C-alpha cells in the first residue's frame, strides 16, 4: 500500500550497501564506508519536520542514482541474478501427476495413495476455507491483498493449497 | 621507420611513396650493376608447389627445405641449419631492398637541391 | 489417371455406405492406399509430359502436387476425427463425402489437358470449401470470412473465364499442348494489357498477393482444421498451377507489366512477415506466414527463368506440407485451452516433452534450414532473383532474417517459457496426434535425399 | 557427521587489516558494529597470500632447477661429442 | 552437498547474532524479539538481515525483510523459502 | 544418503586439501617453466631478433651506386 | 533422502 | 554534482526520483489506497478458482480476451477517416511501393542499357 | 513494528503442512517397483565372473568394452566407407582427386624410373 | 569479450594477406581459450553457482 518514508529510507539503506558492495569489493574497504555509511544517516536523526526528511531525501535518491555501480552485485538466485529461474524448467506441477499411467502409477505406491489423501483433505477441507472467506470479508470486497488465517480448529488456512502444494525451489 | 614522420609532418617531397618508387631509371648512375639470377628453374619451381608470395629470387632456399622436411619425417626438430640458411637468405633479399629504398630516398634530396641550386643563380 | 479419379470418386460411395463407426477407419485404409497408387506418377519421361487421355496429362510439375494432396486426404481425416467424434453419423459421413469430393476436384484440376477444363474444377473447389469453412467452422466471424474468401476468389476467377473463352475464339484450342507448341508474341497493346490483367489476377487473388490477401485471414483461421490445411497446403497452390500454365502465352508482355506484382510481393512480404512479428492469434501467425511464402511464389513466376520455376515448386510443395503441419500444431493447443490466444498457454515444453520437438522441427522446416526444402527452394528463387536485380537481395533476404524471428517466436512464447499456471486440463499428447504429426515431417526430411521428383518440370 | 561450526572465541580484529580499520573509524569517533564477523577471512589459513608476481613464478623453485640438470645433460652430450 | 537443514540453519542464525557486538551474548532466546529486548535501531535490523543474506546466499526482499523480527523468525522465512522439511 | 565425499565441507576455515592436487599443480606449474627456459636457451635467437638491422646512415652512396653532386 | 520427481507422464 | 536522469520513451524515469512519492497529498493516500482493494477482488477471486477442487477447466481472464478483441476486431469499427490516417495509409503504404518501382525500374533501364551497348560480359554466366 | 498474530497463525498453520508435504514427497525403501526385463546372456555371464572385482576382471572388462567399441564403431564402420571409396566412387571419374605429390629436384619418380636433375651450385651464401 | 577481441586480431591478420597465420592463431587459440572457461566452470561450480568477480578471492592456495 501507501510506503511510509520510514520504510522507504530504509529501502534506500538496504539497496544503496549492496551497491557499495559492488563499488568496495574488498571486505575491510566495505566495512568502514559502511560505518561511515550508516553514522551519516543516524547524524541526522532528529528531524521534527517531516518535510525536511524528504528534502534530506530529496538529494539521497540523486546521490544513489548516479553513485551506483552500473553492474551491481546481486546474488544469482533472484532478478538479474544469473541464477535466476535456472531450474524453473523443471518445476512440473503437482496436479499433472493425476494423469500418469497407472503402471507408473503403481510404480510408486506409497506416495500416490498419500498423494490421495491429500487430494481427499484438500477435496474436504475446500469448501470449508469457501464460507471462512465471505464469513469474514470485508465490507465491500477483500480491502487487502492478505490472506486471513485458519481461525478455528481442523480448518485449513484459507487458499492453502497452492502455497503448500507449490514445487521445491530445487526440483531437478 | 622514422621516415613516417619525416613525411607526413615532414615535407614529403624529400620522402619516397612506396607504391610507385622507383621512379627514376635504377641503372642510370649505377656502373653495370649485376643482374640478378636465380637457379630453381621455373618448371620445378611450379613443381614445388611454391606459393607465389613465396616464389622470390631466394625461393631456392625452399626446395630443400621441403626436401629435408619431407624426408627427415617424423623428425621435426631436425632441418634447422637449412632452414636458417633460408631465413638468412631472407635476410639478404631483403636488406637488397632498404638499399634501392635508400638509394631512391638519396636520389630524392639530390635532385631536389640540384633544382634550386642550378635555377637560384640565374 | 482414371486409375486414381476413378478410385477417388469410389471412396464416395465407400464411405455413406460404410459401417456405423468404421467410417474413419475404412475412409483411412484407402485414402492412405489411394496415395500410394498416386505415388506411380511421379515419374516422367524425358521432355514430354505423361500423358494418359484427351483431357487428363500430367507432367513434372501436376504430378508432384497429385501425391501431396492424395496423401493429405488421409491426414486432414485424422485430425479432424477429434472433435467430428461428437456428432450425427450423417454429419461425420457428410464431412468425409465432402474431403473426398473436394480431393476429387484436386486431382481432376491438376493433371485437366485443357484450360477451360482447368478453370471449371480450379473454381469448383470452391463449393467443397466454403461449406467446410462456413457449416462446420468454430467461431463466429466465419460467416464473414466464408464470403470474403468465396468472393475474392471468385472477383477475379470471372475475368478469367471471359479471357479464356476469347483465346477460344480466336487463337483455337486451349489445350495446354496445342497452346505451348503454337505460342505466338503477345505484342505490347492496351487490349493485350487488360488481356494480360484478366488471365493473371485470377490466380494472383489466390495466392494471395500482397493486398488481394485479406480472404487468407480470415478463411484460415476460423475455418476447421480438415479446411485449415487445404486452403493453406494444396489450393493456394492450385494458384499456383494456374499461373504456371497460363503464362506460356502471356510472353513478352509479362517482363513490360509484372512490375506492380513484384513491386507488391517482393515489398509486402517484409510487411506481411512483420504482422507475424507482432501477432495475437496463432492461426493468424501461421497464415501470415503463408502469405510471405506465397508472396515469394508470386515474384518467382515472374521472371520466368529456369532456376525461378525449380524454387517455385520446392517451396510451394514444401511450404504446403510445412503450412499444414503447423495448422495441426495450432489444433492441438485449441483442443486443449479452448482458445487461440498465444500468451494464454505459455509454456508446453515442460509438460508434454516430444509437442515441443515436433513444434521444433515445425519451426525449423518454416526457418528453411539447409538442407531442407523450404531452404532449397527459397535459396533458388534468391538467386533467380538476383540475376534478374542485384538490389533485391536486400529484400529477398530481409525476410529471410525476418522470418527467423517470428518462426522462432511461437516456439519461445509457447513452448520456451513457465507454464501458465491456471490452465490444469493439458492432457498427455494422443498417439493419433504425434503418429499424425510424424506423417507430415517424415517425407518433407525423406524428401531432401531427392529434390529432383519436386523440383518442377525443368529439372 | 554434523558439520560442527568453529569457535566463537578466536574470531577478533587482531592480526587484521579490521583493527586498522577500526582504530581510523574510532578516530573520527564511531563504533564498529561487524568487525569480528570477516576475522576469518583474514585469520587462519587465509593468511599470507601470495603477491601477484609472485604467484606469476609459482613453481619457479623448481624450474630454475629443471633447467639445471637439463643444460648439465647438454654439456654432458657436448662433451660427449 | 547435504541440504541446509533447520538445525544447520538456526545454529548458523545465532552463529551471526552472537558474533554481532551490538547484541550480548548471554542474551540470545532463538525467540528474542530484536525490537523488545536487544532494542537495536531500527535501521540495524536492516543492516544484519544483509550478513544474513551473504550469510546463506539469498535475497529477503524489503517486503518480507521489514517483518522478520526474531532469531526464529530468521531460520523460519530461510528454511521455508529454500524447501528445508527436516 | 550413501557417502562418497572425500573432501568435507568448511564453515569460515580453510578447505581440506589433498596430496594428488598439490604436487599436480606443482609438477605442471613448474614444467611450465621448464620449457620456458629450455626453448629461451636452445632459441633465444627467435626472440631477440637474430638477424640485425643495418642502420641506413651508414650506407655510404658508393655501393648504393649514387653518383655525387657534382654531376 | 532421496526423493519423488513430479515430472510429466511420458509413457504414451 | 551530477546533472539529473532525463528519461525517455526507451529509458523511463525510475520511480525513485519521481515527484509523485516525494510530494503527496491525503487525497492522493486515499486514491492509492484502495489500489490493492481492486486487485484484491480480482487476486481473491482468481484464487478460488484456481484452488477450487471442482475446477476441472481454465481460467479465463476477461482482460485477455478484450485485449485480443481490440487488436482483431474492434478496429475497422472503431476506425475513423482522418488526414492523419489517410497520410499515414499513403505514406506507409503506396509510398514504398512506388519507391522500390523507381529503384528497381532504374537499375533494370541501367543494366538493361548496359549490355546493350555491351559494357557487361558474362562471359562465364551461364545458368539464370 | 513485526509479523500479525493472525498472520503469525498462518505461518504456522502454512509451515508444518509444507514441511508434512514435503515429508511425504519423499521416498520409501522399496520404490521404484521396477518390473524386470529379459537380460542379454553376456550380462549374466559377467556377473557371475566379476564375483572377484581384482584386477583379474579388471582389466578384461575395460579393455572388452573398450575392443567391443572399436569393432562396432571404428572397424566395421570404416569397412562400409572403405567399400564405398574403392569400389563404388572409384569408378566414377573426377570423384576422389589430390593435388599431384609435390615432388622435388632429386629423388627419382617411382614410375618414370628417372632422376629429377638436380639444381645448380649456390652461391655460398652461408651465414 | 576476450575471445571476440582474439577473432578481432584473426581479420587483421587476414587483412594484410596473413590467412594461414590466422589459422595457425585458430589452433593456439583454440587451445588455451577452451581450457579458462572450465577454469572458471570449476570455481564457478565449486562456489554454488558464484560467478561475480566481486565475491572470490584467496583461491591461489
Ligand atoms: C472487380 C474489378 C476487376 C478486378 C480485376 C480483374 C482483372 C483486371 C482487368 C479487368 C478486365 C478483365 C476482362 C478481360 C476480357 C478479356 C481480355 C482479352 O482477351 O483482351 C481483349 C480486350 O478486353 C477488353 O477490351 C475488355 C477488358 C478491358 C476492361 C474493360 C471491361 C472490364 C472493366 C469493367 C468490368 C469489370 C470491373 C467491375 C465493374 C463492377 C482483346 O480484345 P480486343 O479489345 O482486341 O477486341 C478486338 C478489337 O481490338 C476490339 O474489340
Ligand atoms: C559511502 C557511500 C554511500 C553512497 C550512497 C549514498 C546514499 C545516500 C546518502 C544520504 C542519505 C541521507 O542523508 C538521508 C536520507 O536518505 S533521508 C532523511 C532521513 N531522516 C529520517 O528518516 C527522519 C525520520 N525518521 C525515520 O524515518 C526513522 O526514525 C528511521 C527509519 C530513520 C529510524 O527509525 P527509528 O530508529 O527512529
Ligand atoms: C621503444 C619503442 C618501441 C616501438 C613502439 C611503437 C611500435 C609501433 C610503431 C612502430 C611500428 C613499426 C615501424 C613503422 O613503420
Amino acid at each position: 500500500a501507501y510506503l511510509t518514508h520510514q520504510q522507504k529510507v530504509l529501502r534506500l539503506y538496504k539497496r544503496a550497501l549492496r551497491h557499495l558492495e559492488s563499488w568496495c569489493v574488498h571486505r575491510d574497504k566495505y566495512r568502514y564506508f559502511a560505518c561511515l555509511m550508516r553514522a551519516r544517516f543516524d547524524e541526522h536523526k532528529n528531524e521534527k519536520d517531516m518535510v525536511k526528511a524528504t528534502q534530506l531525501l530529496r538529494q539521497a535518491e540523486e546521490e544513489f542514482w548516479y553513485g551506483q555501480h552500473p553492474q551491481p552485485y546481486i546474488f544469482p538466485e533472484s532478478p538479474g541474478g544469473t541464477s535466476y529461474e535456472r531450474y524453473e524448467c523443471y518445476k512440473v506441477p503437482e496436479w499433472c501427476l493425476d494423469d500418469w499411467h497407472p503402471s507408473e502409477k503403481a510404480m510408486y505406491p506409497d506416495y500416490f495413495a498419500k498423494r490421495e489423501q491429500w487430494k481427499r483433505l484438500r477435496r474436504e477441507s475446500w469448501e470449508r476455507e469457501v464460507k471462512q472467506l465471505q464469513e469474514e470479508t470485508p465490507p465491500g470486497g477483500p480491502r487487502t491483498e492478505a490472506l486471513p488465517p485458519a481461525r478455528k480448529e481442523g480448518d485449513l488456512p484459507p487458499l492453502w493449497w497452492h502455497i503448500v502444494t507449490r514445487p521445491r525451489e530445487r526440483p531437478m | 621507420g622514422a621516415h613516417l614522420a619525416r613525411r607526413y609532418l615532414g615535407d614529403a617531397s624529400k620522402e619516397p611513396d612506396p607504391l610507385r618508387m622507383p621512379t627514376f631509371p635504377p641503372d642510370y648512375g649505377f656502373p653495370e650493376r649485376k643482374e640478378r639470377e636465380m637457379v630453381a628453374t621455373q618448371q620445378e619451381m611450379n613443381d614445388a608447389q611454391l606459393m607465389l608470395q613465396q616464389r622470390d629470387y631466394c625461393a631456392h632456399y625452399l626446395i630443400q627445405l621441403l626436401k629435408c622436411k619431407r624426408d627427415s619425417f617424423p623428425n621435426f626438430l631436425a632441418c634447422k641449419h637449412e632452414q636458417h640458411d633460408w631465413d638468412y637468405c631472407e635476410h639478404l633479399d631483403y636488406v637488397k631492398r632498404m638499399k634501392e629504398f635508400e638509394r631512391e630516398r638519396r636520389l630524392l634530396q639530390r635532385k631536389k637541391r640540384r633544382e634550386q641550386r642550378e635555377a637560384e643563380m640565374a | 489417371m482414371l486409375k486414381i479419379i476413378i478410385p477417388t470418386t469410389m471412396l464416395l460411395p465407400m464411405t455413406w455406405m460404410s459401417k456405423h463407426n468404421m467410417i474413419w477407419i475404412n475412409a483411412t485404409v484407402h485414402s492412405l492406399l489411394i496415395s500410394l497408387i498416386s505415388l506411380s506418377l511421379l515419374n516422367q519421361l524425358g521432355e514430354n509430359s505423361l500423358n494418359f487421355s484427351l483431357t487428363f496429362f500430367s507432367d513434372s510439375l501436376s504430378a508432384p502436387l497429385l501425391v501431396l494432396t492424395t496423401w493429405l486426404l488421409p491426414l486432414m481425416l485424422m485430425a479432424s476425427q477429434s472433435h467430428l467424434s461428437k456428432e450425427t453419423t450423417t454429419r461425420k459421413k457428410l464431412y468425409i463425402t465432402m474431403l473426398i469430393l473436394l480431393q476429387l476436384f484436386l486431382i481432376m484440376t491438376f493433371t485437366a489437358t485443357e484450360l477451360i477444363l482447368f478453370y471449371i474444377l480450379f473454381e469448383a473447389t470452391l463449393v467443397p470449401t466454403l461449406i467446410i469453412i462456413t457449416r462446420w467452422g468454430n467461431q463466429t466471424e466465419r460467416l464473414n470470412a466464408g464470403l470474403y474468401f468465396l468472393f475474392y476468389t471468385l472477383a477475379g476467377s470471372l475475368p478469367l473465364l471471359v479471357a479464356l473463352v476469347y483465346i477460344q475464339n480466336t487463337t483455337g484450342s486451349l489445350n495446354f499442348l496445342i497452346i505451348h507448341y503454337w505460342s505466338h508474341p503477345l505484342s505490347n497493346s492496351w487490349s493485350n494489357i487488360f488481356m494480360w490483367l484478366a488471365c493473371i489476377m485470377a490466380f494472383m487473388v489466390k495466392m494471395p498477393l500482397y493486398g488481394l490477401h485479406l480472404w487468407l485471414p480470415k478463411a484460415h483461421v476460423e475455418a476447421p482444421i480438415a479446411g485449415s490445411m487445404v486452403l493453406a497446403a494444396v489450393l493456394l497452390k492450385l494458384g499456383g498451377y494456374g499461373m504456371m500454365r497460363i503464362t506460356t502465352i502471356l510472353n513478352p508482355l509479362t517482363n513490360y507489366m509484372a512490375y506492380p506484382f513484384l513491386m507488391l510481393s517482393m515489398w509486402g512480404m517484409i510487411m506481411t512477415s512483420s504482422i507475424c512479428l507482432r501477432q495475437t492469434d496463432l492461426k493468424s501467425l501461421i497464415a501470415y506466414s503463408s502469405v510471405s511464402h506465397m508472396a515469394l511464389v508470386i515474384v518467382a513466376i515472374m521472371i520466368q527463368t529456369p532456376w525461378s520455376f525449380m524454387g517455385a515448386t520446392a517451396l510451394m510443395i514444401a511450404h504446403g506440407l510445412t503450412s499444414s503441419m503447423l495448422f495441426c500444431l495450432a489444433n492441438t493447443n485449441y483442443e486443449r485451452v479452448h482458445s487461440r490466444t498465444m500468451i494464454l498457454a505459455r509454456g508446453l515444453q515442460t509438460l508434454l516433452p516430444l509437442m515441443a520437438t515436433w513444434w521444433l522441427m515445425a519451426s525449423l522446416t518454416n526457418l528453411a534450414l539447409p538442407p531442407s526444402i523450404n531452404l532449397i527452394g527459397e535459396l533458388f528463387i534468391i538467386t533467380a532473383s538476383f540475376s534478374w536485380s542485384n538490389i533485391t537481395i536486400i529484400l529477398m533476404g530481409m525476410n529471410m532474417m525476418i522470418t527467423a524471428l517470428y518462426s522462432l517466436y511461437m516456439l519461445i512464447t509457447t513452448q520456451r517459457g513457465k507454464y501458465t499456471h491456471h490452465i490444469n486440463n493439458i492432457k498427455a499428447s494422443f498417439t493419433r496426434e504425434n503418429a499424425l504429426m510424424a506423417l507430415h515431417i517424415l517425407p518433407l526430411l525423406l524428401l531432401t535425399l531427392n529434390p529432383k521428383m519436386i523440383l518442377g518440370p525443368l529439372y | 557427521s554434523k558439520m560442527e561450526l568453529p569457535d566463537y572465541k578466536q574470531w577478533k580484529i587482531e592480526g587484521t587489516p579490521l583493527e586498522t580499520v577500526q582504530e581510523k573509524l574510532a578516530a573520527r569517533g564511531l563504533r564498529d558494529p561487524w568487525g569480528r564477523n570477516e576475522a576469518w577471512r583474514y585469520s587462519g589459513g587465509f593468511a599470507n597470500n601470495v603477491s601477484f608476481v609472485g604467484a606469476l613464478l609459482k613453481g619457479f623453485k623448481w624450474g630454475f632447477a629443471a633447467f639445471v640438470v637439463a643444460v648439465g645433460a647438454e654439456y654432458y652430450l657436448e662433451s660427449q661429442n | 552437498a547435504p541440504p541446509l537443514t533447520l538445525e544447520a540453519i538456526k545454529d548458523r542464525v545465532l552463529y551471526v547474532l552472537k558474533l554481532y557486538d551490538k547484541i550480548d551474548p548471554e542474551k540470545l532466546s532463538v525467540n528474542s524479539h530484536f525490537m523488545k529486548d536487544l532494542g537495536l535501531d531500527s535501521l540495524d535490523q536492516v543492516e544484519i538481515i544483509m550478513a544474513m543474506e551473504d550469510e546463506f546466499g539469498f535475497e529477503i526482499p524489503d517486503i518480507d525483510a521489514e517483518k522478520l523480527m526474531c532469531p526464529q523468525e530468521i531460520v523460519d522465512y530461510i528454511a521455508d523459502k529454500k524447501d528445508v522439511y527436516e | 544418503a550413501g557417502g562418497g565425499v572425500h573432501i568435507e565441507p568448511r564453515y569460515r576455515q580453510f578447505p581440506q586439501l589433498t596430496r594428488s592436487q598439490l604436487i599436480q599443480a606443482e609438477f605442471f606449474s613448474a614444467t611450465m617453466w621448464f620449457w620456458i627456459l629450455w626453448r629461451f636457451w636452445h632459441d633465444s635467437d627467435a626472440v631477440l631478433g637474430h638477424f640485425p638491422y643495418p642502420d641506413p646512415s651508414q650506407w655510404t652512396d658508393e655501393e648504393l651506386g649514387i653518383l655525387p653532386d657534382d654531376e | 533422502k532421496r526423493l519423488f520427481i513430479i515430472k510429466p507422464s511420458g509413457f504414451y | 554534482s551530477f546533472p539529473k536522469y532525463k528519461p525517455s520513451r526507451l529509458a523511463t524515469l525510475p520511480a525513485t526520483l519521481d515527484p509523485a512519492e516525494y510530494d503527496i497529498s491525503p487525497e492522493t493516500r486515499k486514491a492509492q489506497a484502495e489500489r490493492l482493494a481492486i486487485r484484491s477482488r480480482l487476486k481473491r477471486e482468481y484464487l478460488l478458482q484456481y484452488n477450487d477442487p471442482n475446477r476441472l477447466g481454465v481460467i479465463e481472464d476477461p482482460a485477455l480476451i478484450r485485449w485480443t478483441y481490440a487488436r482483431s476486431a474492434n478496429i475497422y469499427p472503431n476506425f475513423r477517416p482522418t488526414p492523419k490516417t489517410s497520410l499515414l495509409g499513403a505514406l506507409f503504404g503506396i509510398g514504398p511501393l512506388f519507391f522500390w518501382y523507381y529503384v528497381f525500374k532504374t537499375d533494370r533501364d541501367k543494366k538493361e542499357k548496359l549490355i546493350q551497348e555491351g559494357k557487361l560480359d558474362q562471359t562465364f554466366n551461364i545458368s539464370y | 513494528s513485526g509479523y500479525t498474530p493472525d498472520e503469525k497463525l498462518r505461518l504456522q498453520q502454512l509451515r508444518e503442512l509444507r514441511r508434512r508435504w514435503l515429508k511425504d514427497q519423499e521416498l520409501s525403501p522399496r520404490e521404484p517397483v521396477l518390473p524386470p526385463r529379459r537380460v542379454w546372456p553376456m550380462e549374466q555371464f559377467w556377473n557371475k565372473f566379476l564375483q572377484d572385482g581384482a584386477p583379474w576382471k579388471n582389466v578384461i572388462y575395460k579393455t572388452y568394452r573398450h575392443s567391443i567399441f572399436a569393432v562396432t564403431h571404428v572397424l566395421i564402420p570404416v569397412w562400409i566407407i572403405h567399400y564405398y571409396l574403392k569400389y563404388h566412387v572409384t569408378a566414377k571419374p573426377y570423384t576422389v582427386v589430390e593435388r599431384k605429390p609435390r615432388i622435388f629436384p632429386g629423388d627419382t619418380i617411382l614410375e618414370t624410373g628417372e632422376v629429377i636433375p638436380l639444381m645448380k651450385e649456390f652461391p655460398d651464401q652461408h651465414h | 569479450f576476450s575471445t571476440s577481441s582474439q577473432l578481432g586480431l584473426m581479420m587483421v591478420t587476414i587483412g594484410i594477406n596473413q590467412p594461414h597465420l590466422a589459422f595457425l592463431h585458430i589452433c593456439m587459440h583454440a587451445f588455451f581459450k577452451a581450457m579458462l572457461f572450465m577454469c572458471s566452470g570449476s570455481i564457478i561450480h565449486s562456489l554454488n553457482d558464484e560467478q561475480d568477480i566481486r565475491k572470490m578471492g584467496g583461491l591461489y592456495k
